[PDB]
């Protein structure tokens, strides 16, 4: 899969993810949701090799949902990211590694703080105010570096995200058929249906 | 008594009681007769029904085109041992393009049964087999006991009241051995032999099971109206 | 009372299956003796061929483990040969791995450690044998090391094993109490064998023909067993003084 | 103690003979094979009136052309049914055809004596395997924990078996209709059942070539029970 | 590995280890299940022999297998945890492969299957546990209540009890529960469940736990005071 | 074949007793007396070389064994069980410590590893417990000098001074009267010889007594010079002569 | 490097009539530009009124025909001497072939 | 007591009662013998004709190992076959690694260690056979007899089964009367006589004589069965001696 | 074969009890009394060493109170050797969780893991169970201060105050009498020592016969400190509370 962006603002995390699924010559789908809800206040967007992406995302989802039931408790975004990193770090020295890059956007209900974690397929984890995977960062980061403030509202975050998507639509050779945008806050996960 | 708890224990007189108890299961089983000439070998088996609604338990199993046996005792054990014979007959044909000698088939059954009598956890086979076959040395009849003892005979019988049929064959020995190139007369001698082991009941059309293998005769089982000719 | 059937502790803190294995040791009714010279270690053992149908050359309780190590066994021949084959395998493997000949006392300890395992593990029975290992070790010199079903082993100046071990032991004890040395002060192994046979005759109070004895001799860099004619020469020398 | 695979002095496997005693304590199951189809009927025997009786599943589909009724420790049957279903589907995958009722029964009976010190004990349940194939037509088999299977024109297993089997002895003939068989199973179940037979404590099923294996609705069985009562009052 | 056949048949055709596993259930604290018209209630006895107990952290008797299914039990507490874990794993495994949460019947059939397996597997003893599995099938408003036992047999119940003095509370439910008209509301269903336990419990204090499961993953555990109000109202009507 | 004893041979009796451990302790009680005394500047472990025969060379039988350069062990009970425990103790000191941390284990942790091996023989399938009690004396940089007892159960306790086996009850009473927290190593050896004389019937000399100390570093016993930090082993087995010298000042 | 495969040439032809079927094949076996045999039978009677030929790598061909003939024999044993229908034989051969999906038989099979 | 219920359990005597019970099965078996001649060995066995229905010369009891070793046994026939099957594996693996056919003393220990191994554990039963075996190797002729305990020795003559006392007495006479040795053809004749004499302990049923031999001169050091004229000559000699 | 000698450690009695579990509990009933008392501002662990000697080196000795991590400690009652096997397993399980989730293991998750191991030895394997009862004193940021106990059955329960080992009947009655919910650590220290002093089979309770530990938020600000009391510190608290 292609472009996955993330931006952590004042009180929420916003994950933008392309809708295009291309198999070589033809664009098979233009409405693909490249994200899974791991827990009520933790969302994970993913991009990488065909099949491995969904297989990994669903496997993590199943494990976090199992923990949630066993302990009757939601793991902190930090705890979920640490679990995901270990699975990818384990994966890279396997017979056939998961070729999957993920952004984990979560709202920590204990600390009342949004948290964005960027983890590549090697198991390289970093906590960031804004992150991306593949070539998405090359086009967008120069805009985010300029405009980003830690005290930004969700609406300002979406406006800065639109400027990022516009720059991608201008200078990227590939048509990624726009993005599905999702917000993670204290009230949980909701999808922006107009973008 | 104290030495019949498992197959791994000798008695003070050097007996294996679990093997002797397995041998007893054969005596409870329905009578089956084996006899051969120089050209043909015949199995005759009295099949046993549960009641009048039930079918008559099949006694004869085909192992190859040139070999097969009849059983007396635990039928599931006969299925295990016959399946093993089928495989060994098959292995010989595929690997060596060679029909498995009846004598060698006996040696293989003996060795398979023996392992169950010397090892803890396992149990002896609870069935006796009469193996007939025609190979490169003519017609053959074998008697298999789950003790491991396999014996090559002209004729024999195993099961309940088998002694009656075994005495008859011991008298008729000189006659039935000479029935060469006459399958019908050899079966007649086998049907007359198993008749010496009957009490109260007689040989009906769904009661009697006959098999024959010979010089130009593949191992074929006769049941139903096919054996009405011999009643 | 299943504490008498397998190797677990009785209320007294005893292993009865070990104690009964010691009793199996004397089933052959054979007495062995081992003594040390200056340059050699000699082991003698009674040879009894009761059946005339037996090939007497094949009746032996002395084993050539390695070139350097010899082993006499007190106990039944099946367990003796079980122990013999293992000792040979252990001695060969040692040389391959560590690049020098397995010492007598190290093999004794190894076979004793194996014997110990049988006294602790239930599925394995003890071997009903006492193993007397002899060599001229390249470091320690003349060496006698004896193993038993308990897994006990120790070095000896001299030793005796069998039904009449005590009579032989006391006879040897009395000699070493006089001489006040840990060995037979003799140059040739031939005379150390003559000493061994003489002191067994004195202890048991029985005379021996060439076919009644079995002799093993350890020298530097080889252990070997004497033929009936080599023993006969030994018996002649004893009788002529 | 003593081996699980031990023979008695009479030449019988103790554990197999003891499992047969457990099957005698089981609820009654009856099968009747006709030229129009095979009928399978069971006593449900609910331990309490609060137990929803339609959740008692003692008649089970193996394939479209093979049904199965059980009596004894019914929990033990689940792994036997699973194997039977797998065997039936697996053969269809390998040979693009339905499996012979005898071949299916033989496959189930191969599990029976796979116990020792494999599973730790024999199965504590007997099965009536009823079906149809092109070769041998409508068939009813009795699969025991001994690994032996007999083909029957009619068979009763469970607590009321010997009383029911004596009744089946008199009643069965080679010219029975499917409707006659249905009433006959209902008649003999009602005879041997402790509680009074209705559509909630008893269940009917059949296997026909056309429609395959079908478990009867409580409404359909209720009508056949009412048809039985009237024809018994008729003389 | 340890292969010893512990669960075997006796001459009278009984598996004593399975029957002795039921005797462990008989000892266990009383659990009761009552399904209304649009809810299921799981009542559970807490023996008051243990006070100075921390009720915040002490393992609760009713366990969530998924967001829509619950499992209560009577018998060995340690044994129950192994069945609950296996069930919770199978619940997530079903969601992952079928892309649909387990039916209450399927989850029951699985747990019952595990219990059965332990009655003819070598070197293992049966579970000293009977379970009440309650909930609602996905996108279904029909209440579901199932019972399992060490033998591995399972069945659906309009109302059922397990554990010590379960004979007495089943006696109560059999005369008090009408099938044609089940407890229409949550109140009526909880009341009938508390009433059934009060036949056996002793004091209606911290000895009764009540968990109400409603359709669409709506599960809540009643507090001491909420249950205490039911206990109060029942005995004030009884004084007549 | 196969080890078909995959079940515990040590089980709880109705009274709550583990029979095979109690019987193992009975076997230890029958064993020859061994003792240990801890001084301010060293530890001493001693036992009687009960020679089975006067023909036997009792020097070849080592009752007091080096486990590491700074740790020594003595026993009471079944000699063979002790010998295989010393072999396992020496190896586990390398495999589970030295090959990881590049240094020998501290006394308490090696004791813990030996204890674990003896515990497993008490629970594992188809084995009896070890019929020995061990007295392990040792020194390490951060814990200093220490003395530990290990029982067939796998239970271990640290001691200032103690005795195990035949005359342990009488010996422990003797040590209680003599022991103080100001003893020098020579004073502890003197008390060790006095205590051990009571439980010995026959000959009492350097040839019938086995005695070792955990004391000062022995650079003479290191076998190489040139590395200042390597100063040699603290474990030293006293010679037949060294014992006899201290039996004149007895 | 060792090449486990070879080409033994040959050509086979199967034609289905209204109430009959023919399976024909040349009797020439070759490697490269050499003739191995002028008469090496390639089409085989497998019993149950089924004829079969596996053309390409003769070793893999003989192996497959042999294993199918064996499958017919065991079908008789397991299913009360029932005749193996051509459609059943076909599905059986698919499983024999796909069984070595990752080390295939270099043969084009016609029955 | 209870020491005799389990294999590999030492009685207070120091005895393995289960092995001693295995010997009772051997003593119950038919008579089998072995005679060591000048340049080889001769094996003979008593085959009890239970019934007329037994096909003569078909139920062969003596077994060959490799091409140069003969094996005969008394007691549980299946146990004997199991031991020979192991012997053939031992002889094959030896030849595979060392090229030369297994020497008889080497082969004797291979059987010996295997039979002894079945007295070490309660999970296996001891062998219910005494096995008389041997043949010709590079060091000449060798005859051995192996007991359930795993005990074996070299023999001049060997006998086991029900008529072993009778046989042994006859073997002892041959050893005394022939110190220079016995010829291969003489040993076949004497073997026939001894089985006929030892048949007095099994006199109820009539029997069938079976003889085999390995001889450097007569069989080129290979194991062969005594057949046709040479067998009839030995039967005639035997029948003449009993009358 | 081997079956003859098998005790069958994992079977039910006719009454539906686990023989070996019941007999293991009988074993533990003779072990030194261990008490845990949970207060609002910390937890106390008090335990009695069994009939000691004057020559036992007490300052380097540990038979009762063990550290699982920086937040969780256990008091032992039963076979010390059996406990150390489980303790080492628990310590690893705590570090495995910390490595995976980069957060300290919640107390109940550790307790359940150890309890599930104990359960296994009662259902399969044919081995004897662990003759050990634990008192788990721990803190996490979900439930705060928590007391638990596990026994050889593998059953665990939460407590405000609890005893294991000898004279638990007498001990639990004395705790149930004098415990209150608003109690503080200093008060809980006094109760624990007073309970042991009355239930002890010894003539008098002295410092050399006691192991003592506290888990306090009495750690400078928003963190938790474990304190394994030294022999001199146990002697001081015995004089302070007025027992010696
Ligand atoms: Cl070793
Ligand atoms: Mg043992």
């Amino acid at each position: 899969m292609d472009i996955i962006l993330g931006i952590r603002v004042q009180d929420s995390v916003i994950l933008a993810s392309s809708k295009a699924v291309t198999r070589g010559i033809s664009v098979l789908k233009d409405s693909d949701d490249k994200t899974r809800q791991l827990s009520p206040h933790t969302l994970m967007s993913f991009a990488g090799e065909a099949g491995d992406t969904v297989q990994f995302a669903e496997y993590i989802q199943a494990n976090i949902q199992l923990y949630s039931i066993r302990e009757d408790y939601e793991l902190s975004p930090q705890a979920v990211s640490s679990f995901v990193r270990q699975e990818l770090a384990k994966s890279i020295r396997s017979r056939r590694p998961y070729q999957v890059n993920v952004l984990i956007g979560g709202y920590d209900k204990k600390k009342n703080k949004p948290e964005l974690y960027q983890i590549d397929y090697l198991g390289t984890k970093v906590e960031l105010p804004y992150g991306a995977h593949g070539y998405s960062g090359f086009y967008t980061f120069s805009l985010l570096d300029h405009h980003y403030r830690p005290d930004m509202t969700t609406e300002e975050g979406l406006d800065l995200l639109k400027l990022c998507v516009q720059e991608l639509e201008k200078r990227m050779p590939m048509d990624f058929k726009g993005v599905i945008v999702k917000i993670v806050d204290k009230d949980g996960i909701r999808q922006v249906d107009d973008f | 008594n104290n030495y019949d708890g498992d197959t791994v224990t000798f008695s003070p007189t050097g007996r294996l009681f679990q093997v002797e108890y397995a041998l007893e299961a054969i005596k409870q089983g329905s009578v089956t007769v084996g006899l051969r000439s120089n050209t043909h070998a015949v199995l005759v088996a009295l099949k046993r029904n549960a009641d009048e609604l039930s079918s008559y338990q099949k006694k004869i199993i085909k192992c190859d085109e040139h070999m097969g046996l009849s059983l007396a005792g635990l039928a599931p054990d006969a299925r295990v041992l016959s399946n093993y014979l089928r495989q060994q007959c098959n292995y010989s044909s595929l690997v060596f393009n060679r029909k498995l000698a009846v004598e060698r088939a006996g040696h293989l059954l003996c060795d398979k049964a023996q392992k169950n009598t010397q090892s803890y956890g396992g149990r002896p086979y609870g069935v006796g087999l009469l193996i007939i076959g025609y190979d490169k040395s003519g017609a053959h009849l074998l008697e298999f006991q789950p003790s491991g003892n396999v014996t090559e005979l002209y004729g024999t019988a195993i099961g309940a009241r088998s002694q009656g049929a075994k005495t008859y064959l011991e008298r008729t020995l000189d006659t039935f051995i000479k029935i060469d190139g006459n399958p019908d007369e050899l079966i007649k001698a086998g049907v007359e032999a198993i008749s010496q082991s009957l009490r109260d009941e007689s040989l009906t059309v769904d009661n009697l099971s006959i098999a024959i293998v010979g010089k130009d005769t593949p191992f074929t089982i006769y049941d139903g109206e096919a054996v009405a000719k011999y009643i | 009372g299943y504490d008498r059937h397998i190797t677990i502790f009785s209320p007294e803190g005893r292993l009865y299956q070990v104690e009964y294995a010691f009793k199996a040791t004397n089933q052959t009714n054979i007495n062995s003796l081992a003594v040390r010279g200056k340059d050699c270690t000699v082991v003698i053992s009674q040879k009894k061929v009761p059946d005339k149908l037996l090939d007497p050359t094949t009746v032996s309780y002395i084993f050539c483990i390695s070139r350097t190590i010899g082993m006499v066994v007190n106990g039944p021949i099946p367990d003796a040969r079980n122990a013999a084959l293992r000792a040979k395998a252990e001695a060969a493997e040692f040389r391959y791995k560590y690049g020098y000949d397995m010492p007598c006392d190290v093999l004794a300890k190894r076979m004793a450690n194996l014997s110990q395992i049988y006294t602790q593990r239930a599925y394995m029975r003890p071997l009903g044998v006492i193993l007397t290992f002899v060599s001229v070790d390249e470091e320690l010199g003349p060496s006698i090391y004896k193993t038993d079903p308990a897994g006990y082993y120790v070095g000896y100046k001299a030793t005796a094993t069998g039904p009449k071990q005590q009579e032989i032991t006391t006879n040897l004890e009395n000699h070493f109490k006089k001489s006040k040395i840990d060995h037979i002060n003799e140059e040739s192994w031939e005379k150390v064998v003559e000493f061994a046979i003489t002191h067994m005759i004195d202890a048991l109070g029985t005379e021996f023909s060439k076919n009644d004895l079995e002799v093993g001799v350890a020298t530097k860099d080889k252990f070997f067993t004497l033929s009936a004619e080599n023993i006969e020469e030994r018996l002649v020398a004893i009788a002529e003084q | 103690d003593r081996g699980v695979s031990t023979f008695s002095p009479e030449g019988r496997l103790f554990q197999v003979e003891y499992s047969l005693e457990a099957i005698k304590l089981g609820s009654t199951a009856i099968g009747i094979a006709t030229k129009e189809g095979v009928v399978l009927g069971v006593e449900k025997r609910a331990t309490s009136p609060l137990l929803e009786s339609d959740s008692i599943e003692k008649i089970v589909e193996i394939d479209r052309h093979i049904g199965c009724a059980m009596s004894g420790l019914t929990a033990d049957a689940r792994s036997m049914i699973e194997h039977a279903r797998t065997a039936a589907v697996t053969h269809n995958l390998y040979y693009d055809e339905d499996i012979n009722v005898e071949s299916l029964t033989q496959s189930v009976c191969d599990l029976a004596l796979r116990f020792g010190e494999l599973m730790s004990r024999p199965f504590g349940v007997a099965l009536l395997i009823a079906g149809h194939d092109a070769d041998d037509g409508y068939q009813l088999f009795h699969a025991e924990p001994s690994g032996t299977f007999y083909r029957y024109n009619a068979k009763a297993i469970g607590s009321g078996s010997e009383g029911a089997q004596a009744e089946l002895l008199n009643e069965w003939h080679s010219s029975l209709t499917l409707k006659e068989a249905e009433l006959l199973v209902l008649k003999i179940l009602k005879q041997v059942m402790e509680e009074k037979l209705d559509e909630n404590n008893a269940q009917l099923s059949c296997i026909t070539k056309q429609d395959g294996f079908k478990i009867y609705d409580n409404e359909k069985t209720a009508e056949l029970i009412k048809e039985l009562k009237e024809k018994e009052a008729a003389e | 590995g340890y292969d010893r056949a512990l669960s075997i048949f006796s001459p009278d055709g009984h598996i004593f280890q399975v029957e002795y596993a039921l005797e462990a259930v008989k000892r266990g604290t009383c659990a009761v299940g009552v399904k209304g018209k649009n809810c299921v209630v799981l009542g559970c006895e807490r023996r008051s022999t243990l006070k100075l107990q921390d009720t915040r952290i002490t393992p609760s008797k009713v366990s969530k297998i998924d967001s829509h299914v619950v499992l209560s039990f009577s018998g060995l507490n340690a044994d129950s945890r192994i069945l609950i874990e296996k069930a919770r794993v199978e619940a997530q495994s079903h969601r992952l492969t079928l892309e649909d949460p387990v039916t209450v019947e399927y989850l029951t059939r699985y747990v019952a299957g595990v219990q059965q397996r332990y009655t003819q597997s070598g070197g293992v003893r049966p579970f000293g546990v009977s379970t009440l599995i309650a909930g609602f099938d996905p996108r279904d408003d029909e209440p579901k209540l199932y019972q399992t036992e060490p033998s591995g047999i399972y069945s659906s119940w309009s109302a059922q009890t397990i554990g010590r003095n379960s004979k007495t509370v089943r006696e109560f439910l059999e005369k008090n529960y009408d099938r044609k008209e089940p407890p229409a509301t949550v109140e009526e269903c909880v009341k009938l469940t508390v009433r059934s336990l009060l036949e056996v419990v002793q004091t209606g204090a911290k000895n009764i736990e009540i968990t109400v499961v409603k359709p669409d993953s709506d599960i809540v555990a009643l507090s001491s005071e909420e249950i205490n109000q039911y206990v109060t109202q029942i005995e004030q009507e009884k004084q007549e | 074949m196969t080890d078909r004893y995959s079940f515990s041979l040590t089980t709880f009796s109705p009274s709550g007793k583990l029979g095979q451990i109690d019987y193992a302790l009975t076997a230890v009680k029958q064993g020859v007396t061994s003792l240990g005394i801890k001084a301010t500047n060293g530890v001493v472990i001693a036992t009687e070389k009960k020679s089975s025969s006067p023909l036997a060379m009792s020097e070849t039988l080592s009752k007091v064994s080096l486990l590491t350069p700074d740790i020594g062990a003595v026993y009471s009970g079944m000699g063979p069980d002790y010998r295989v425990l010393v072999d396992k103790s020496r190896k586990v000191a390398h495999t589970s410590y030295k090959r990881i941390y590049g240094e020998y284990p501290p006394t308490k942790l090696l004791v813990s590893e030996v204890a674990k091996i003896m515990q497993e023989a008490t629970q594992s399938g188809g084995v009896r417990p070890f019929g020995v009690s061990l007295l392990i004396a040792g020194h390490d940089e951060f814990n200093g000098f220490s003395l530990y007892q290990v029982d067939p159960s796998g239970s271990y306790f640290p001691w200032k001074a103690t005795a195990i086996g035949k005359g342990s009850v009488a010996a422990k009473t003797f040590l209680e009267k003599r022991w103080n927290d100001e003893l020098e190593l020579e004073d502890a050896i003197h008390i060790a010889l006095l205590t051990l004389k009571e439980s010995v019937e026959g000959e009492f000399n350097g040839d019938t007594i086995e005695l070792a100390i955990i004391g000062d570093e022995n650079p003479d016993l290191l076998g190489y010079t040139g590395i200042p930090t390597d100063k040699g082993p603290r474990f030293r087995k006293l010679t037949s002569q060294e014992i006899n010298d201290r039996l004149e000042a007895l | 490097q060792f090449n486990p495969y070879g080409d033994n040439g040959g050509t086979i032809l199967g034609i289905a009539g209204e109430d009959f079927a023919v399976l024909a094949g040349d009797t020439r076996n070759i490697t490269d530009y050499s003739i191995n045999s002028r008469y090496e039978p390639k089409v085989f009677d497998c019993g149950d009124n089924i004829v079969m030929s596996a053309n390409g790598f003769a070793a893999d061909g003989d192996a497959l025909v042999k294993r199918f003939k064996n499958s017919v024999k065991w079908y008789h044993f397991d299913h009360n001497d029932k005749k193996l229908s051509i459609n059943s034989a076909a599905r059986n051969i698919q499983h024999l072939l796909y069984g070595k999906r990752f080390f295939p038989y270099y043969v084009h099979t016609i029955i | 007591t209870g020491y005799d219920l389990s294999n590999s359990v030492f009685s207070p005597d120091g005895r393995n009662f289960q092995v001693e019970y295995a010997v009772k099965a051997v003593e119950n078996g038919t008579t089998s013998i072995g005679i060591k001649c000048n340049d080889g060995v001769v094996f003979a066995v008593e085959k009890l004709i239970t019934s007329k229905l037994l096909v003569p010369q078909k139920n062969v009891k003596i077994q060959v190992v490799d091409r140069h070793i003969g094996c005969v046994y008394s007691g549980l026939i299946p146990d004997g076959r199991h031991l020979v099957n192991r012997g053939r594996e031992e002889a094959a693996s030896f030849k595979k690694l060392y090229k030369t056919p297994i020497p008889i003393p080497a082969f004797a220990d291979r059987l010996g260690q295997y039979v002894q191994a079945h007295t070490l554990y309660n999970s296996v039963r001891p062998f219910g056979v005494s096995t008389i075996f041997g043949g010709v190797d590079k060091n000449g002729a060798h005859l051995y007899m192996l007991e359930p305990s795993g005990s074996y020795w070299g023999y001049k003559g060997a006998a086991t089964g029900k008529g072993r006392q009778s046989a042994k007495a006859e073997l002892e006479k041959l050893v005394d009367h022939h110190p220079e040795g016995l010829s291969a053809r003489e040993a076949v004749k004497q073997a026939a006589k001894i089985i006929y004499l030892a048949h007095e302990d099994n006199k109820e049923k009539d029997f069938e004589l079976e003889i085999s031999w390995c001889s450097l001169s007569e069989t080129n050091g290979l194991h062969k069965f005594v057949k046709g004229d040479l067998l009839q000559e030995a039967i005639d000699f035997a029948q003449k001696e009993i009358n | 074969g081997s079956r003859r000698y098998d005790s069958r450690t994992t079977i039910f009695s006719p009454e539906g009890r686990l023989y070996q579990v019941e007999y293991a509990l009988e074993s533990i009933s003779h072990a030194g009394t261990a008490i845990g008392i949970m207060a609002s501002d910390g937890i106390v662990l008090a335990a009695e060493r069994k009939v000691t000697s004057t020559l036992l080196e007490q300052d380097t000795s540990t038979e009762k109170l063990y550290k699982l991590n920086d937040k969780i400690a256990v008091a032992v009652a039963g076979l010390t050797a059996d406990a150390e096997i489980l303790i080492n397993t628990a310590r690893i399980h705590a570090q495995n969780y910390l490595k995976t989730y980069n957060e300290d293991i919640p107390v109940e998750i550790l307790v359940r893991r150890l309890s599930d191991i104990k359960q296994g030895y009662t259902q399969h394997g044919g081995l004897r169970p662990f003759g050990v009862s634990f008192i788990y004193a721990g803190y996490d940021d979900r439930y705060g201060y928590q007391l638990y106990t596990s026994n050889p059955s593998g059953n665990y329960t939460g407590w405000k105050a609890i005893s294991v080992g000898a004279n638990t009947s007498a001990a639990q009655t004395l705790l149930q009498m004098d415990y209150k919910d608003d109690m503080k650590v200093d008060d809980a220290i006094e109760l624990a020592l007073k309970t042991l002093s009355k239930t002890t089979d010894s003539s008098a309770l002295t410092y050399d016969r006691l192991e003592f530990a506290t888990i306090r938020k009495g750690a400078n600000d928003g963190e938790v400190y474990q304190k394994i009391f030294k022999p001199q510190e146990i002697k001081d608290i015995l004089v302070k509370t007025g027992i010696t």
